[PDB]
């Protein structure tokens, strides 16, 4: 339970790029920006679109989908930027791909910060 | 689950404090960066384009920005104007245009202001020709601008009035001016001269009081404006140093160098050795708390290489700021008490603002 | 004395790369650093504003830049637009209107590329549906999305036709769009399967020779499309990897992470050790040489963290690119020779180009 | 003198801001971003308006009247960032002012690199 609670967990461990939940994250972590890990930062908008990852959790030992879904309409966050690459694939699989910016179809695509949005067990 | 947006700041308004940080090395994406000072918590930001400056509105309710846009940047229409956005959900709510001469320049308070009353929004303009410019929150408009103020500088408020305001002028005297209700000038006065600009320069960042406010100068002097009456009344210079002071020629520096806690009359006021031509805006060696009344120092201590403060009266709190650290202190005694470090609050910023908390 | 402007560079284009900055963390300041490689000289600079991508125009004369404006910066009407700056004098010349769905991401060369001939500039749009579009240089017009791309990424241009080039699809081949002279499709074909998409997936960094095209994989393995006859005909994998470096997990990792010597069918790469699942963007431990036509690999060398690279054909150069330090590399032997590190050449940078000279 | 031409010094001693005539520069050497100490870089303009002040020259004993103009129309150059103060006042003495943006004036205000432009002798 507490594994898929980040809000509960401790902020060190969420706010880090070795958070399990983080293993397809290019861009700076919501968490450390204002926001936490399912609400953007206020101000910014969430992005409709994302790519997604799957991600081991280091607790139950399942895998789940991830939603990287960005905050968008301010400028870069600067915090807790985090390049991590599990299963990332590149564009020509571009819904797995994190090298573009998912704010590109918001109504303002700056980039400020991505989340990682869980949406439950991989599918099976 | 699923990400939303349109939240809140996360911690009470009186937690608050914007870090102004001009990104000098981008200075194309200044932004305020908005943190929690009793925990160091960043809660968010708000996006200022070139060279912003920001206030918050003294009722606490909405952000003031002040900024220049372009149509391509580096090219196209320039766009000067007052932003107000929501302080809670840090959102942009209005822009209100204004003629294309704001001030460009560093985050000294007094470029970029607002009446006692909070109605109306007082910014220095320079092209290079100085006037100071009214902007009605209300209506949302540039309502008057003050060709009086010509070669004067900044924008020092008198809290004990609504609508008053002084500036420093190439006399080295103030230049009061009185709104109207309306934003237009209802009145001015102008005072005899309180420094020598030759000889004994002043710093602009005043140590205010709610009647009176201080001002320390390059050699370590420091006058006073009286604005208890209509006609404010200057004096001054009483010194800062001793003769030990003196013989390791400690002289102020920085840029919002100053503070005043009202409650106690406490004068802080960053300082430094080995004064000379030059050293100006140099780091804090040690910040010094002057007695106003007696006019002498009461306590010194470390400065952490501190450019710019602000002081939080109800809390009796004091931020410094290097450029990219804010400390927080307690000085509700004598002796600042060194509370927390935010590091990296900024990359490149010369002033630190507390949240409002005492109304209009 | 009087300061002046209208300069041109003051190195010649032959010593000239450019180092296309993302400034990530302020990635609305995106820049193009100009650098004389020979010496390490900063020579100018060309704003790009949110995310900006660059190429020098085939001739030499011009440099094109992709970027996205908004009338506010974070808010107001976006406007996407290729940009014709004079390369001698680093001036604007002309804004090319696009679509509002250019790609937003890293600097790999192959989202914005030009027709061999010159005629053409050919970007990657991303709406998040996928599609090539095409500027006409002459005519300073956007002429049509190139909608037969969607579910493909990138573009690579054919060096032995003057308006062909290929895009990877998402089914692991490729897709041919030859141009007509309006710069719409006049033809297209579709490769058999190259590569795996699940098992073997590629880099999309080419190691572009005349006619053919090397890819490398996750794995380390190599596939080809050879576009010299009427249809593009695809092969691979071969191996990297000995059994010695398949025993260490030796993989590649980077960006722009290949190149091609053409005269001597040298293959350069970045590899690194103990691969495994989300290993592939990392930095160099290693760059190796490869001999495409005997497969094997004739040098490795320290990779100095590298992640990107690009080749100069009429200099016999190889540089690499860490982020922020250029390594200029002599490659007219089989082992490279560090000849010099330009460093704090950008913030944030995966790409690096040189201006062209000769090429025809 | 060889001290009032900077062309003809070693570079490494005029991209410096302890070179004699960088008295009173806040900001980025133009001589670091690709142009001269008398030169914009490529593709940015020169100020109309500036900052002025003297500054002593150690090597000919003589003070000089320097003229600081920017460099405008392109965003921040980045390289050799100067603080230098002697003889800098407050806004109210505004053209011996440098904490405000001399390009303020200009067709585009962005400011990319300063300059100390030798006016005279003092
Ligand atoms: C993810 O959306 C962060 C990002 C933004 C811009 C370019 C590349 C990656
Ligand atoms: C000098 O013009 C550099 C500068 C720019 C912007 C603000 C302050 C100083």
């Amino acid at each position: 339970h507490i594994s898929l609670n980040p809000d509960l967990a401790n902020e060190d461990e969420v706010n880090s790029c070795d958070y399990w939940r983080h293993c397809a994250v290019d861009g700076f972590l919501c968490s450390c920006c204002g926001g936490t890990t399912t609400t953007c930062p206020p101000g910014s908008t969430p992005s409709p679109i994302s790519w997604i990852g799957t991600c081991h959790n280091p607790h139950d030992g399942k895998d789940y989908l991830i939603s990287y879904h960005d905050c968008c309409g301010k400028t870069a966050c600067g915090r807790c930027q985090c390049n991590t690459q599990t299963r990332e694939r590149p564009g020509y699989e571009f819904f797995l791909h994190n090298d573009v910016n998912w704010c590109m179809a918001n109504e303002n695509s700056t980039f400020h910060c991505t989340t990682s949005v869980l949406v439950g067990l991989a599918k099976n | 689950e699923v990400l939303t947006g349109g939240h809140s700041v996360s911690a009470p308004q009186e937690n608050r404090i914007y870090v102004m940080d001009s990104v000098f090395m981008h200075l194309t994406e200044s932004r305020v960066h908005v943190y929690d000072y009793t925990n160091g918590k960043f809660l968010g930001m708000v996006p200022t384009a070139f060279n912003g400056h920001v206030q918050v509105s003294n009722d606490g309710k909405k952000i003031y920005t002040m900024t220049t846009y372009h149509e391509r940047i580096t090219r196209g229409k320039r766009s000067d104007v007052v932003e107000v956005w929501d302080a809670d959900k840090l959102t942009f709510e209005k822009e209100i245009s204004l003629p294309p001469k704001r001030v460009q320049g560093l985050n000294y308070d007094g470029l970029f202001r607002q009446t006692t009353d909070g109605k109306f929004i007082v910014l220095q303009n320079a092209s290079p020709a100085t006037s100071i410019g009214i902007v009605d929150v209300a209506k949302g408009d540039y309502v008057e601008d003050v060709t009086a103020a010509a070669g004067c500088w900044s924008v020092i408020p008198q809290p004990n009035r609504p609508r008053s305001f002084m500036t420093i002028c190439g006399d080295g005297g103030l230049l009061t001016i009185n709104l109207g209700e309306d934003g237009k000038v209802a009145s001015q006065s102008r005072s005899k001269q309180m420094f020598s600009v030759k000889d004994d320069p002043i710093f602009i960042a005043p140590a205010l009081d709610k009647d009176k406010a201080h001002f320390v100068s390059y050699y370590g002097n420091v006058y006073s404006a009286d604005f208890s009456g209509d006609e404010v009344k200057v004096d001054g210079p009483w010194s800062l140093l001793n003769d030990e002071d003196k013989a390791k020629n400690w002289v102020p520096g920085g840029y919002n160098l100053v503070g005043l806690h009202r409650a106690s009359g406490r004068m802080y006021v960053f300082m430094h050795p080995d004064g000379k031509e030059g050293t100006h805006k140099f780091p804090a060696a040690e910040i010094w708390v002057m007695d106003t009344k007696t006019k002498q120092r009461v306590a010194r201590i470390p400065g952490r290489d501190a450019l710019s403060m602000t002081i939080d009266q109800q809390r009796n709190l004091m931020l410094t700021l290097d450029g990219g650290n804010v400390n927080v202190y307690d000085i509700s005694q004598p002796e600042p008490k060194l509370l927390r470090t935010i590091e990296g609050a900024a990359e490149a910023s010369l002033q630190v603002q507390f949240h409002p908390v005492g109304g209009t």
